[PDB]
């Protein structure tokens, strides 16, 4: 099971990331997995 | 402001934009 607003070292299908998970108001398609900003840090992830 | 553009640390200015 996943957590919301509770920092963890989450592994979304091989993607290891740390931080707080907050709901996103920008919506791509779920198959479109993740993006990166100007700093190239991962910005979002979709869970199965 | 309009024209300017993990493991990274930025410390806030001791004098923020407001105080500057």
């Amino acid at each position: 099971n996943l957590v919301k607003n509770k920092c963890v070292n989450f592994n979304f299908n091989g993607l290891k990331g740390t931080g707080v998970l907050t709901e996103s108001n920008k919506k791509f398609l779920p198959f479109q997995q993740f993006g990166r900003d100007i700093a190239d840090t991962t910005d979002a992830v979709r869970d199965p | 402001f309009n024209k300017v553009t993990k493991g990274l640390t930025v410390l806030p200015p001791l004098l923020t934009d407001e105080m500057i």
